[PDB]
């Protein structure tokens, strides 16, 4: 992450976030919609931070100090590259309604009104396609990410002493290589339940109301869609045991 | 520290989402409960062993039957909640959850908890559960069940009021050490 995307995120809360001069001046409905947009942001951003310590700090840093078999860093980190682009861009558009809703002379205090329309544009047309190709590839081949996982760490010192090294700092406590894996695969089953809540505070506007409860139904489809495109990929899987599932 | 790797299964009224953000905080979210639950790594020192507990979370897998056992690899010890308001969710527990969790953690220790316990004398939910012919799980009723399923233990808590919480985790931290 970024130090000013960090601090516009350190806040446990909207309401700690914002000046409290300019939280008095809200009403507790909007506030309590505020607080749920602001989580889905806060843990994208969170959710993006992730794959760069998958791709930066473990995939390249194996890349570049270790001597491993072509393929093999592959299948410990797949498709991540695909992932990283697609939740940078939706990051990148959540970051930037945020920053265009800020008063004139602040940079903390804003009120995002809008964002079942980028909810939609997310969740639908090539963008909801790349995901759902994406993570049917992701979840497919996770248990074998975290079975080569374990046997390179069991078997080889090199690999072992690289994982202690890079994941010593404290910063570091609940994302190694596995726990990384898990917490891409957990995101996408976290927005229907962000999203839900959003809703139960935008009905003031009709329109936005609306676009919430679209957003809502197109998540659920891509879920449904992932969850009926994976099937475990096993490493020396014989013929014979995939054709007689 | 050794690292061992908890789970929380269980319908999405029993609380298990509260139960782990209110153990692993730091400060009771007295402003914004949230919706959501990542990841948390516990720093547990239970009867002078020290251990490392990964807490992992289920919430928003319920109706996803082939992603919601990738949360399973490595378990060391499943939490099995349900809501003592809600005799629905203990009811779940037999042929749900409990049939799923052997077949994917065969040999795991499965802590059956009944959370919100608070409300077994709240009258609104005694008023509410008297409308469908139901009253709030009874403590006989919960041993029962974890008798009936198996379980290293029964257990109760409160994710409000923070009663019972610590021992859920260390008692989890003990089932995880045992061979
Ligand atoms: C001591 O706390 C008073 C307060 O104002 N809390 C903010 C607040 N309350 C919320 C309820 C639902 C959703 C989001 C919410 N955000
Ligand atoms: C998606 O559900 C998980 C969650 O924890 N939601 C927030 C939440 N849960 C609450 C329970 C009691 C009172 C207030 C609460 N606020």
């Amino acid at each position: 992450s970024m130090e000013m995307d960090e601090k516009d995120f350190a806040a446990d809360s909207w309401s700690l976030a914002v000046d409290s001069s300019f939280l008095q001046q809200h009403k507790k409905e909007v506030m309590k919609q505020q607080d749920v947009i602001y989580e889905l942001i806060q843990t994208e951003l969170h959710h993006v931070r992730t794959l760069k310590i998958m791709t930066r700090l473990f995939r390249t840093g194996m890349l570049e100090e270790l001597h491993l078999e072509p393929g093999v860093v592959q299948g410990l980190f797949p498709c991540v590259d695909e992932l990283s682009d697609i939740h940078t861009r939706f990051l990148s558009q959540l970051l930037e309604r945020r920053r265009q809703a800020l008063c004139p002379g602040s940079t903390r205090n804003f009120v995002i009104h809008r964002l079942g329309d980028l909810l939609i544009s997310q969740f639908s047309g090539p963008s909801a396609e790349q995901m759902c190709k994406t993570y049917s590839e992701f979840c497919s081949r996770h248990s074998k990410a975290l079975k080569l996982y374990k046997e390179l760490y069991a078997r080889d010192k090199r690999f072992q002493q690289f994982i202690r090294k890079v994941t010593r700092p404290a910063v570091l406590k609940r994302h190694g290589v596995q726990e990384c894996i898990l917490l891409v695969t957990q995101r996408i089953t976290k927005y229907p339940l962000l999203i839900s809540r959003i809703l139960q505070h935008s009905h003031g506007i009709e329109e936005e109301r609306q676009d919430l409860t679209t957003a809502l139904g197109l998540v659920k489809e891509l879920l449904s869609n992932v969850d009926e495109g994976i099937y475990q990929l096993e490493k020396g899987a014989r013929l014979q045991e995939i054709y007689n599932r | 520290a050794i690292r061992k790797k908890l789970v929380i299964v269980g319908d999405g009224a029993c609380g298990k989402t509260c139960l782990l953000i209110v153990f692993s905080k730091d400060q009771f979210p007295e402003v914004y409960v949230p919706t959501v639950f990542e990841n948390y790594v516990a720093d547990i020192e239970v009867d002078g062993k020290q251990v490392e507990l990964a807490l992992w979370d289920t919430a928003g897998q319920e109706d996803y039957d082939r992603l919601r056992p990738l949360s399973y690899p490595d378990t060391d010890v499943i939490l099995m909640c349900f809501s003592i308001d809600s005799p629905d969710s203990l009811e779940n527990i037999p042929e749900k959850w409990t049939p799923e969790v052997k077949h994917f953690c065969p040999n795991v220790p499965i802590i059956l908890v009944g959370n919100k316990k608070d409300l077994r004398n709240d009258e609104h939910t005694r008023r509410e559960l008297a409308k469908m012919k139901q009253e709030p799980v009874k403590p006989e009723e919960g041993r029962d069940m974890a008798n009936r399923i198996g379980a290293f233990g029964y257990m109760e808590c409160s994710a409000k009021t923070k009663d019972g919480v610590r021992e859920v985790f260390e008692m989890a931290t003990r089932a995880a050490l045992q061979a």
